[PDB]
């Protein structure tokens, strides 16, 4: 009764933990993103 | 190397102007020094003067002069930096040959709680003889002499190939190696068991947050990932004792870590590089990092005025424009000012204000 | 009577020269640091372990 | 004409770089369209 | 005189896309590095 | 015995082909995020 839940609290521990990993990946993406738009718009005020 | 170095000496004893500013080393590439001024065989006929200034934004009060510290090379600079040659055995390292100018230190003024002023000048002069010629001005914005990270986490693995080379020499030596040092290279090969290219560690797509942060990110995976399934540098330092005979700072530096950014220059489109060493006082460095100094007030020039679609910053709406004042106090001087005595917010205000006058010298000339 | 120390926490030097020269011995000083300054260099740098 | 030939170049400037700045605000409204009902997909 | 100016500012923004160029080739190698543990992951 | 099995082997064969399918469309995405960058600096190159 002990090592079969186990066996589901490592699913519960391989899903759920890795669900987390997306959510910050993504706003670590989002400084990528918006290093690039930080760039961008840079450029223009060096041309006015 | 060495007016690299004593320039740091300047800083730690307050010679400089400034108490907030922070030093910022830069190496000049040479093909950048032709295109903006002097020619290349005049600095060849071992420290040269260099007086420096700082100008402020927009206001012309400009810093009172102080000289510096520079050192020209023919042969690459990086590479020497990378690859010290010892006269005694020129056969030590294999480096990739590169172009070369001089090491200049530059001044970078900023605040409490540090934060430089874009779009405002440090600027050099090269006097290589007497007169009003042989002296150009070379000049640098703000956002010229900050890189947003350092490199030397991604630069670091260049050691290993010292380390290696060492244990190759040696056994190609034998026995006219000092047999410590003989030692020493069975030591550095315990610890172990190409030639160094300079344009190989700056064209690496590598900087130190985005490689910091992506080995973090993933060695927390592999924790992850497994539970479901389931010291050499005083070897070093005796080497080049042994075989130079003695020892500068300028070996010292070359065996920590460097950080060898590349950045290129608003003046004549060339390139050259920005130095912060491991253990130094300057701009990235493992002992004296007060105060640091931030990028904020460019990232918030952008990104409010990006939303907004503004060419310029002062063409920005008064409601949207007075949080700017509110948040950074800085730019409301050059802002609030109807006529400053140069056009603010642009990187040739400067040039301007040397046609200014060369038309108020031609315009005074015809009328008299 | 000359001699050369190298401190360091390696095995250390030693040397003995018999200098002949016209300089009187209040000022061989600028002549030895022009012989051996590269080693005078290395006893500033090291010689200092350990001390924390 | 030198201003003409360069203020020419100013509006050769901007009209080629906005195309490709709109497509690269194009960039994060993929990831936002992508990976958010992904979330949902391992749930 | 605003043509040494004009002239300046097209070699003034001929600096920071090469900088930035640097900057944004890191957006394969970044973004390709959210896979390798990932792929392995299945 | 193989009912219920062969549901959870619907599920095994529901998120582990579904994970495979994130992994192809980032580097599709790939292509669409390079052709903004070679876009971008071949603008400067006619500036220059």
């Amino acid at each position: 009764q002990r090592t079969g839940r186990s066996a589901l609290a490592v699913l519960i521990r391989a899903c759920y933990r890795l669900q987390q990993q997306l959510q910050r990946t993504r706003r670590a993406l989002l400084h990528h993103s918006d290093a690039v738009l930080t760039s961008l718009h840079h450029v223009r005020m060096l041309l006015g | 190397m060495n007016a690299h170095l004593a320039n740091e000496v300047q800083y730690d004893l307050g010679h400089v102007p400034g108490r907030p500013s922070s030093l910022v080393h830069v190496i000049i590439s040479s093909e950048c020094l032709a295109a903006a001024g002097i020619p290349l065989a005049a600095l060849m006929r071992a420290n040269f003067q260099v007086e420096i200034q700082t100008r402020a934004h927009a206001t012309g009060d400009c810093t009172p002069w102080c000289t510096a510290f520079a050192a020209y090379v023919p042969a690459d600079a990086v590479g020497e930096l990378l690859a010290p040659v010892v006269p005694a055995h020129p056969g030590l390292l294999p480096r990739a040959s590169s172009a070369g100018g001089l090491f200049v230190s530059l001044p970078v003024v900023c605040d409490a709680q540090g934060v430089y002023d874009p779009y405002a000048v440090a600027a050099l002069r090269l006097a290589w003889g007497s007169g009003a010629s042989c002296a150009r001005v070379i000049l640098f914005s703000y956002d010229e002499l900050v890189p947003p990270n350092t490199r030397y986490a991604a630069d670091s693995t260049r050691i290993m190939r010292v380390c290696r080379h060492l244990c190759r020499y040696v056994a190609l030596l034998g026995a006219a190696a000092p047999p410590a040092a003989k030692e020493a290279a069975a030591h550095l090969s315990m610890g172990l068991g190409p030639p160094i290219s300079p344009e190989e560690q700056l064209t690496a797509p590598g900087g130190d947050t985005t490689a910091a942060q992506d080995v973090s990110i993933a060695q927390e995976n592999e924790e992850i990932l497994a539970l479901v399934q389931r010291s050499l540098v005083e070897w070093l330092d005796r080497g080049w004792e042994a075989l130079a005979g003695g020892d500068r700072p300028d070996w010292l530096w070359s065996r920590r870590s460097i950080s060898v950014v590349l950045r290129h220059h608003y003046g004549t489109k060339q390139r050259f590089v920005v130095v912060s060493y491991e253990n130094s006082v300057a701009w990235g460095g493992r002992r004296a990092r007060p105060p640091l100094l931030s990028s904020a007030l460019a990232t918030a020039l952008t990104e409010a005025c990006a939303a907004e679609r503004v060419v310029r910053p002062h063409q920005l709406s008064p409601a949207g424009q007075a949080e700017l004042l509110l948040r950074f106090p800085a730019l409301e001087v050059p802002l609030r000012h109807p006529r400053p005595v140069l056009p603010p917010f642009d990187i040739a205000a400067e040039v301007a204000f040397t046609a200014r006058i060369h038309l108020a010298c031609l315009r005074a000339l015809g009328q008299a | 009577l000359v001699f050369t120390y190298r401190q360091r926490r390696d095995q250390e030097l030693c040397c003995v020269y018999v200098i002949k020269s016209q300089l009187p011995p209040r000022g061989l000083e600028p002549a030895l640091e022009r012989l051996f300054g590269r080693l005078r260099i290395t006893n500033t740098i090291h010689g200092t372990e350990d001390m924390t | 004409e030198q201003v003409v030939v360069l203020q020419a170049q100013r509006t050769a400037a901007a009209a080629a770089l906005e195309n490709a700045a709109m497509q690269a605000a194009e960039l994060p409204v993929d990831i936002e369209r992508r990976l958010r009902p992904i979330e949902r997909n391992v749930h």
